[PDB]
């Protein structure tokens, strides 16, 4: 995550006006629709079976905004990834076994909720470094996986 | 695959896409562009900075390359048939790179139309975009 | 797609298998599993250590669909129809690891079928175990 | 790349037997014959019209043998991947451009031509043992992708 000054503007800017709390939950749960076999992993999380009962479901929403928890912090520790995420790269890790894929997968996703959301305002310039930033956090995440 | 549900989506969005389908086209690609440069190798003949009416003619031919595919989805093999031997025979384009422009493409949508692109119809673009990919990289399986 | 220099290869490289079928069949699994541990989260009530006769008897259940796959080539999708709804619908196997099985098909078959195993079988495999692949993940696309 | 001392024993003993010029070439080769696509970076070495062509291809013998130089090398300096192929990883990366998933397809050929020359030998730990170096080495080749 090397990042110049101008695409930290970029993303910085934009991180201060995403729903932290609405958005998390817009991104883990289109995971869930669009990529299914993720499903696997929540199945404790209730009836997953409509993407209206995956976007209504409360355990959807109450994990997402964990989950955008750790994407702020880690925009806040560009400089050191693989550190914040020591913990919860052994967990998704060895203890999950979350393919590493599908941190690729979830970047993505988040990323395309990110435009939705702001859509003109997300301009190329800005996405491009917004997609820096899903892969170094898509790669700390799998290093527990060497 | 694509399910009757999935293929009335895909018919729905695009149509609400209209005319600025050749428009997309172009943001998609100058997207693909600064996110993922390793892409760049492919258009040297091509002046990828901003204004480019050469990335800008080929996104119209992009657009209309997948306009083509939605009136003809339950048949694209045949339909991109021609498409198919250009970039797996002559252009040799990696695989990989079908899905970073599908990406770009989901983004460009979803930046476009925030009314239509709901999970649902998300989910079915998404298909429709790596059936898409399969086809033109049918020609290498 | 597969070309007939491709089913000509694949048809005969499966004909020297032979009886062996279901014994490479859990090779690949064994091999599968020590090299990608990730795979062991789908066989809980397997008992994946070195003799495990619960992985013989899938090893010949996996070579059999193979088997199955090859002797009816020309139509996979409608063969394999079953196996779709089964990895896809039912167990919701992530897509990756079927090019990691794919793989340790390919390193099994190789370290027994020397003369057999030339670069161009090798090639036609690769389409195959890709085209068996995707029959088997249809239905997320 | 951590490497217990038992998957130590077998990764090294194997390697001290590989031919070190033919395995080299054999692996290439049927990268360019498998993967299509990888010949867009090895126009200049002629005719790789044919398998035969390609199999039969010097410029081809003649490189493989170099990329074999290269894991030789790594698998005696697994402690430090990344240092290194700092300079191929920058090469691969910012200068021809290749796409990092075709070092692991690679790395997986590698292993296939590896179970052909020693057929039984090659067992399933082994090869377990064995694709956690091509991981290793896939992923110190594009570091410079950060
Ligand atoms: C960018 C990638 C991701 C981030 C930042 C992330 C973050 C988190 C965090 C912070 C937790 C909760 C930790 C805690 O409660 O202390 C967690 C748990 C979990 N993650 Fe993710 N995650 C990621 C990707 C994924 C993916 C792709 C899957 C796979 C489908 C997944 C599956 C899980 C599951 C099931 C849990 C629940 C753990 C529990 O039982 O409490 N995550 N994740
Ligand atoms: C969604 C999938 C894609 C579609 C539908 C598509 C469609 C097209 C079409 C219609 C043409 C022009 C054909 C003609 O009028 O002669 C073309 C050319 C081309 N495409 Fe794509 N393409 C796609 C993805 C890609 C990707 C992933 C790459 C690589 C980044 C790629 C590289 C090229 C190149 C190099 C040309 C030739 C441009 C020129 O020489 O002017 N395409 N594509
Ligand atoms: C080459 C592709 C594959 C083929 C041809 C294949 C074929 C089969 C067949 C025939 C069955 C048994 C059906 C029956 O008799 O009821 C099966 C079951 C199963 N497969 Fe696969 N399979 C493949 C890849 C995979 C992969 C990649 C995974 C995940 C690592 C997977 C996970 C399973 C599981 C969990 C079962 C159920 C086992 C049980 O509950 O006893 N399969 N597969
Ligand atoms: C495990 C991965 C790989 C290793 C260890 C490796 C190693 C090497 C080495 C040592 C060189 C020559 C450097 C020199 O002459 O000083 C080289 C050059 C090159 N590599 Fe690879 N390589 C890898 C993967 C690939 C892949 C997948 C491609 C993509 C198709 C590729 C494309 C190239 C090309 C075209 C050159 C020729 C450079 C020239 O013009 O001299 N390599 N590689």
């Amino acid at each position: 995550v090397h990042l110049t000054p101008e695409e930290k503007s970029a993303v910085t800017a934009l991180w201060g006006k995403v729903n932290v709390d609405e958005v998390g939950g817009e991104a883990l749960g289109r995971l869930l629709v669009v990529y299914p076999w993720t499903q696997r992993f929540f199945e404790s999380f209730g009836d997953l079976s409509t993407p209206d009962a995956v976007m209504g479901n409360p355990k959807v929403k109450a994990h997402g905004k964990k989950v955008l928890g750790a994407f702020s912090d880690g925009l806040a520790h560009l400089d050191n990834l693989k550190g914040t995420f020591a913990t919860l790269s052994e967990l998704h890790c060895d203890k999950l076994h979350v393919d590493p894929e599908n941190f690729r997968l979830l970047g993505n996703v988040l990323v395309c909720v990110l435009a939705h959301h702001f859509g003109k305002e997300f301009t190329p310039p800005v996405q491009a470094a917004y997609q820096k930033v899903v892969a170094g956090v898509a790669n700390a995440l799998a290093h527990k996986y060497h | 695959v694509l399910s009757p549900a999935d293929k009335t989506n895909v018919k729905a969005a695009w149509g609400k896409v209209g005319a600025h389908a050749g428009e997309y086209g172009a943001e998609a690609l100058e997207r693909m562009f600064l996110s993922f440069p390793t892409t760049k190798t492919y258009f040297p003949h091509f002046d990828l900075s901003h204004g480019s009416a050469q990335v800008k003619g080929h996104g119209k031919k992009v657009a209309d390359a997948l306009t083509n595919a939605v009136a003809h989805v339950d048949d694209m093999p045949n339909a991109l048939s021609a498409l198919s031997d250009l970039h797996a025979h002559k252009l040799r384009v990696d695989p990989v790179n079908f899905k970073l422009l599908s990406h770009c493409l989901l983004v460009t949508l979803a930046a476009h139309l925030p009314a239509e692109f709901t999970p649902a119809v998300h989910a079915s673009l998404d298909k429709f975009l790596a059936s898409v990919s399969t086809v033109l990289t049918s020609k290498y399986r």
